[PDB]
């Protein structure tokens, strides 16, 4: 069984974005009034599951294959490829990275999205992989397009894949979106700008990687992931 | 001060974030291995449990796209953190409420008891992280017991809850569904009644 | 018939692209080794096509329809438009606008591409569209996707749409490209590059256009087109 | 000193240059109506000729992917702007070499006299323009006819040209394709035999 | 009957004035707690009143003559002009303009108005105007004096003139408030502070017009005003 | 991107709103022609209403200093732009809620059924635009009737509205008032029953 | 995008490149481990050829102060990274061109077929580097042979040269030096009969 050996770093709620973030209209409706109660990390907080014993589809990880009803995604064909690791900068290995996007028009294969964008036949949206022991994950999936929302009149969301990391508690659990380079639309998304802090926003953009890119063939995104810092219990009840 | 590497910033679930991260509710063809509300199998020991439970917003209406994750203790009170789906009891499991199915569901035994990091006891709880639309950085909450109100009282993290009125929206109702033990917890996110929720 | 009542401002060409430029490899066999030969301009030059009558197909412009075999082009829909002016500023109306470009996966309809993305059944990928009055056009596609390409061993175009642009006369007769804005691969292609000044460069790159997108259907870029300057003859055989 | 607004810059046509501009060169369905080889009708006033030629590189090898556009008087020496379709003659035209014809072809009659802007005549010619990948600014040249060596000695244009010896690459020479009046331009972008190229 | 040809350019509530400004007490109580809803533009949105067939007063754009008991009012003779575009910088012709304003002191001619300044027995303080075909408006009126009102123990306001533009639609409808070139009060006043941007707040300013001015007469200040941006539509409903 | 010119920003419309726009419920003498309450003269075409509400503020007091506009199409679902005082019905008009008078009052006629952009048609509704102090910007509403239950079941608009207990703010009630239908509608700025507001 | 560290950037070997990279070419004393011409030792398996050639500048002038590095596959299409002069076959080697010597020399065996990374077979090559005086950063080259013409045009990397008359350069022919199997090799840097150099 589990054990409690470790504390993490106090999330800076300041950085991450707030509740109540009003441009953001779902946010009013979806955020305590109340003030958060804190309580001392136990046990219960500190640990979190392991998903080491999972069976992996041998096509988890690429989304150009995991879907396959007899040929291959329409799009800008991409590796998305990072490290997960902690604020201490010690890598996070044999950690569920998943994660979940778009076509390239923007639609989502779910119900209750009625975008006019195309379904591709040859594409479902839903990738995992869990980290290897330097806390490396890759996934190849197409470029996913942005998509217009009912938020404001004329909202659009960035290019975006949704992630989600386990790391080693249910105190590091998270789950955010990653947004590409150079996209005139950040600076503009609600969501986006639910976070106050620009440097704050920075670490969400995924760049160019050039070196990872396969030749004629596809491009590369780089987006590291930086997961609550995990140190050792100190001087504790003496 | 020291400054270390500043944490990824958290942003909301969205909408879709059943088809990659609850697919038989989303409708779409599941994988061979999915992580679900099945937390125990049949020949699990312990008080076998149904929970379920409702989401609430701010203006008493239900949130019908949310994601749940929880981490309990097993009926001996200790973390089973080695994930399979071969194991009679896993400590994780997700739900969810959708459109089709407006209250979520989780088969699970009672939890032990833990204790905290002071060696006090803490009463048969459950974890419980709410993510959604709407949900910029989810919300963390704790699922306590009614026919456990000798151990509530006791309860260390329960008792840094100021006021005894707002601790009582973390008590689960003892109910019964379809002649089955089953304990009632729902979530109001926001306003009269509102849950607390926790910073670790 | 045309007459000779039009003089043209003479071409800077060192603005403009040179003939060779050796990171672009073809230009080295394709470019000439001796001086351009400086002549006046007459009637041969100062005269072109006017394009008013040719019959354009009502879905010329849209290139969402102007394939169709049975539904949609998969890939982020957007509106391509904006103003045919000369270096003074005036609008330059009836003129011929041609455009091709590639699908959201890099792939080019012509039986030379052997991309590995696939062909979208449903796109076609040429546009063509006559200015109106004000000098504007208008063409509704969906963004290509950046494509490689055999020049350097790691060459990506950046997502372009090739353009054609008629004008006045043979003289102001113009094909260049549109790029998009905050594209990471702008910098780093050498058919970019070919252009020496970096104010030229920005000449070329198509802004999102948030004012001219449709709510909940696609988006919009602006991209300007200035051709060589008009102006009448004055004090010629004196 | 006085700056207008810059010219938008000029970038190759490409390798595929033919999708757009040339759609039955590049085997793909054409529309309705399209700008082409065929100049003349039939039934068009003046000597009926037909033009070939091919594109060399600097190494000697043939463009199989260029793109040529013509403009050129009719056989009374007047410029037809006004491009359709259902008219016997248009100044306008295109051509191009493809992979499955390395000879690009033109069906148009002999161009009639045209004065320059000092009034004095140029010998009859064809302006044409060169497009291809490898090519940044496309490439201004004239078609000069070789049975009108008269005209050509007296040309404003041509002689313009410092050197005689490349004056003689801008002129066509006459030959005979299948008991038709035809003429030979072959263009040499580079090295040995130059085609003498415009700026204007 | 009016048709739905034009389509306007979304509002920018980040550069507006949000509902929620505590500093202006009386906002706390009339601010909506809930989310605004988007609904996209139909005929209901834009169209709008066209008010050039409404019977103008030959003094209703001079509150110098429009209230006339038997003299001229006390104050500094102004004249306030100006045009009204839209965002593309299009004149916005035929529209409705109407202002009102207090006299040189600060009173206002209402009966819940029990500031101690007395009232001027020739100002009203009404006003309205329908623009040219240029767009252009102009008011002959005396230059308003600043007035205390109960929000904070000492809260004054600056010399202010209400606006009110009709424009094109009911989209396009606006009510501001005009503030005088230099005035200390500016940036003191809760109501102007409900503006976040400090740029916005810029525009508000009406600037000293020496051009405009009548020697040995009346002053003259320039308030340009901008309406939502209005175009064509184009590739609705394919 | 592309940046156009800013639109002048709005500011309130302040506590005596009523001298520039609503003379009359001031108390200060009129003009020759006023834009007012009385949108249909007693000859027009349709179902002739009466249409009175009061506004409330957040605290559940009324909003004595209240400006409204209001836009509908006419019987036969038309939108009537040439505003004249001649005309039998015109499409716009002007109300408020003062100190004497805690009621708004419109008097028009029911409007007939438009067509949104894609050609659905829409229920019959009249968009209000309210102004008052300590409103920095103006709020826009819609206002449906109750008689009208299939159509506004059918509606597009009212359909955008998430929640079915939020669609009936905007839902008018019918009474009658000496003879006369009317039909009362009030809004609510803030709080308990707020009324939907739009963004367009 | 990301940027990485930088490579160190190449300068030219110098006309000195002999005493240090092939001391005896040179004439200075050679240390006891050398890496030379002698890439098969007698008693390797295969066809046992001799490799020879000279190294042309623009001019058409001898290059007499090149040096040149070789890499190969053994006649089993194996490449042998462990370099040891007590081997058989080592795939690698080095050879140059000198005042006294104006052609280099190879003795070596005939490298066998090799797979590229889509698995489709290449035909019999060795991967040459050029490095001389004037030459700033190496010119790499591949070395195929005339008596494999059917694997000749069947190889990936030929048939990415566009124009059939550079993958001629490339093509060393056959000959015969006191018996012995021998291929010429003469490479071209600049003008007419230019190798065809390569960038990976
Ligand atoms: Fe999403
Ligand atoms: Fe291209
Ligand atoms: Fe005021
Ligand atoms: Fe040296």
């Amino acid at each position: 069984p589990a054990q409690d050996n470790s504390r993490f770093v106090i999330r800076d709620r300041n950085w991450h974005p707030k509740a109540l973030t009003p441009d953001y209209k779902t946010s009013i409706a979806r955020s305590p009034r109340q003030a958060l109660v804190s309580i001392p990390q136990s046990i219960s907080e500190t640990t979190g599951p392991n998903f080491s014993h999972l069976g992996f589809g041998a096509h988890d990880h690429d989304l150009l294959l995991n879907f396959n009803n007899g040929g291959l995604p329409i799009g800008e064909r991409i590796i998305v490829a990072g490290r997960v690791v902690d604020q201490y900068g010690k890598p996070v290995p044999n950690t569920l990275v998943e994660m979940w996007q778009a076509n390239a028009g923007g639609r989502c294969r779910h119900k209750n999205d009625r975008y006019l964008a195309p379904l591709d036949p040859n594409f479902g949206g839903v990738g995992r992989c869990l980290t290897d022991s330097d806390g490396y994950y890759s996934f190849r999936t197409i470029k996913p397009g942005p998509y217009p929302w009912r938020n404001g009149p004329n909202d659009w969301r960035p290019a975006h894949i949704h992630f989600g990391i386990s790391g080693p508690s249910i105190a590091t659990k998270l789950i955010t979106q990653l947004y590409f380079e150079g996209d005139p639309l950040i600076p503009m998304c609600p969501i986006v700008k639910s976070i106050a802090n620009p440097e704050a926003v920075q670490q969400l953009i995924a760049k160019l990687d050039m070196n990872n890119a396969n030749p004629m063939d596809c491009l590369a995104y780089r987006f590291d992931i930086v997961l609550r810092g995990q140190r050792k219990t100190h001087f504790e009840n003496c | 001060p020291i400054e270390l590497l500043p944490e990824t910033p958290s942003q909301t679930a969205g909408p879709y974030v059943h088809i990659g991260l609850a697919l038989e509710a989303a409708g779409n063809p599941t994988r061979d291995q999915e992580i679900w509300n099945r937390l125990a199998k049949p020949d699990a020991p312990g008080e076998h449990i149904l929970l379920l439970g409702q989401v609430y917003d701010g203006n008493g209406h239900l949130v019908r796209d949310s994601f749940l994750e929880v981490w309990q203790a097993d009926a001996n009170g200790e973390y089973q953190d080695a994930y399979n789906l071969e194991n009679a009891f896993n400590s994780f499991g997700r739900t969810a409420t959708t459109f089709d199915a407006g209250e979520w569901t989780l088969h699970t035994v009672k939890p032990g008891v833990v204790n905290n990091a002071a060696g006090v006891p803490m009463a048969p709880h459950i974890n419980i992280s709410l993510f959604a639309r709407g949900i910029n950085i989810h919300l963390h909450t704790r699922l306590y017991f009614d026919d456990e109100a000798q151990a509530n009282a006791k309860c260390p993290v329960l008792n840094l809850i100021e006021q005894p009125q707002r601790r009582e929206t973390l008590i689960a109702k003892r109910c019964e569904v379809d002649g089955k033990t089953a304990y009632r917890f729902d979530i109001r996110i926001q306003g009269e009644g509102e849950t607390v929720f926790f910073d670790f």
